[PDB]
């Protein structure tokens, strides 16, 4: 009901695809006989989910994360490495968000077919295939570890992040662009997680490819990246109001004034320890998050859950917050969630 | 075009929403791709020629109550449910006193698909057409697999919609 992440999948993961750039070309899958034709032939389209014939020349090599969403609005986390010069893809799917994992073994299936070793790629491939999904190894995200939030946390000034922060507590309509993949999906994904215990409930696309473009013109609310190579074309249709993050330049465009709507000590106490050099370090990032969600609405403790004795807080300021904040699909969700377990 | 429209389609998944969104597109889903999809439909009444685009999303049967943000920018809704689910009735009751005390100025239409297996059905047509009444909406019973009295149901919003926006005028 919460989380959108399937909890017990099939599988540790259910395809690898190397495709290169008419469409993409598939070179090799595992497993040979994978079936799921549309799978098969929407997954090469998010491997270069850029304009390839303007802007190959231009890519580094990198890893970033697609997802696509499943009839249950559950992730499929698309893994890719893509080499420099964005012609070559590599691509594990995945249910199971193993982002710092999934990025070395792609790095360890690349040096296989770099060294022609074909028996210890299958080998591995086939093990960890038909392994029974592992629990244990046999918690807050943390910079540098958890490589989302890293890249965000470097890429993003911090008023920035305190901006699509406010813009996603209002259930916005979000663009981020960036001109690497790497730092795209990573804003998407760890903009996202700062929201715990809570998770957003909309549409949600790390990456969006050409083909798919309309739909940023979708009227419900969003949090879709879109590669640089393809914004002047997005910019172009007819959007609703929409907010924007250019993270290439840092620049933010909103006619809203969402930031504005938050308590003034919560978001001082958030931007404070944002700048503080030890919060850069561990779990600081992640943990500031944390207290500024607890301090929006934490209040809520108090089976059944009365939105008028919520909503009754002294300051105008938070109980016009507190207003908003009930009609967050986000918040309904956390809630009716926990009044679920709480029998 | 003359005029465009927003609309969207809410339901359990198992509903057949996908199949009325088939009906619903001039043409010929990234729903389980995107989570999201939508059609185009365009249409002339009076002279007048209508593009209507309608949107569904993935997975909506988790969400209890649809909340008031998710309708923003939208001139009308087809709420669907499924005769033979009672529960996918319950929920679009939800939905609509949601929709109702927060979003009154949206026009919405209530559907019950899959009116094909008599054997199944569960929702009876009179409690339907009472809720409907309560909540001073129009109803309709259609079957997308068929092609039963979905034409009209979708000339209905359309309408709907048309009117709305003249009389803003």
């Amino acid at each position: 009901m919460d989380c959108r992440t399937k909890a017990n999948p099939d599988r540790t993961f259910d395809l690898v695809l190397k495709v290169k750039c008419e469409d993409p070309v598939v070179l090799w899958k595992f497993p040979e006989d994978f079936g799921d034709q549309e799978i098969l032939q929407s997954v090469p389209k998010f491997c270069f989910p850029f304009d390839v014939e303007r802007v190959s020349q231009n890519q580094v090599g990198q890893h970033f994360t697609f997802v696509l969403t499943d009839i249950e609005s559950k992730q499929r986390f698309g893994f890719c490495r893509l080499t420099s010069g964005g012609t070559i893809c590599l691509c594990i799917l995945s249910y199971l968000p193993w982002f710092e994992v999934y990025y070395k073994l792609l790095n360890t299936l690349a040096d296989y077919l770099a060294k022609e070793l074909e028996n210890d790629l299958n080998e591995t491939l086939r093990s960890l295939y038909n392994h029974p999904v592992p629990k244990a190894n046999t918690g807050l995200p943390t910079i540098p570890e958890s490589r989302n939030l890293t890249e965000y946390f470097v890429a993003v000034d911090v008023n920035n992040m305190l901006q699509l922060y406010a813009s996603m507590l209002h259930e916005r309509r979000i663009v981020i662009i960036s001109s690497k993949l790497s730092t795209l999906t990573a804003c998407i994904h760890g903009s996202a997680a700062l929201l715990y215990p809570m998770y957003w409930q909309h549409i949600y696309i790390p990456v969006l490819p050409p083909h798919l473009l309309d739909y940023c013109c979708a009227p419900m609310p969003y949090l879709i990246g879109i590669h640089s190579s393809l914004i002047e074309r997005v910019k172009n249709k007819s959007l609703e109001d929409v907010v924007m993050l250019n993270v290439d330049t840092n620049t933010l465009e909103s006619p809203f004034s969402d930031l504005n709507n938050l308590p003034s000590d919560v978001v001082s106490a958030l931007k404070n320890k944002l700048k503080k050099q030890s919060t850069a370090t561990g779990d600081g990032v992640a943990r500031a998050f944390l207290r500024a969600q607890a301090a929006l609405f934490g209040s809520y403790r108090d089976i059944t859950f009365c939105e008028e004795s919520f909503v009754k807080h002294r300051s105008s300021v938070m109980k016009q917050f507190l207003e908003t904040a009930i009609n967050l699909q986000l918040f309904k969700q956390f809630i009716d969630g926990r009044l679920a377990k709480l029998n | 075009y003359d005029h465009l429209f927003k609309l969207l389609i809410i339901g359990d998944s198992g509903v057949g929403k996908s199949s009325l969104l088939l009906r619903f597109a001039d043409n010929t889903s990234y729903i389980t791709t995107i989570g999201v999809d939508f059609k185009i439909r365009t249409v002339e009444i009076n002279g007048e020629k209508v593009k209507l685009q309608i949107w569904d999303t993935a997975g909506q049967e988790r969400f209890r109550t649809i909340t008031s943000t998710y309708y923003r920018g939208t001139h009308g809704v087809i709420v669907v449910y499924d005769v033979t689910s009672a529960e996918s009735f319950v929920n679009v009751k939800r939905w609509l006193h949601e929709i109702n005390q927060n979003c009154d100025d949206v026009c919405r239409i209530l559907v019950g698909n899959k009116n094909d297996d008599p054997e199944r059905k569960v929702v009876e047509t009179e409690d339907a057409y009472k809720f409907a009444g309560q909540m001073g909406i129009q109803l309709f019973e259609t079957s997308a697999k068929e092609n039963v009295n979905v034409e009209e149901m979708f000339n209905c919003i359309t309408e709907l919609v048309l009117r709305a926006k003249k009389d803003n005028l």
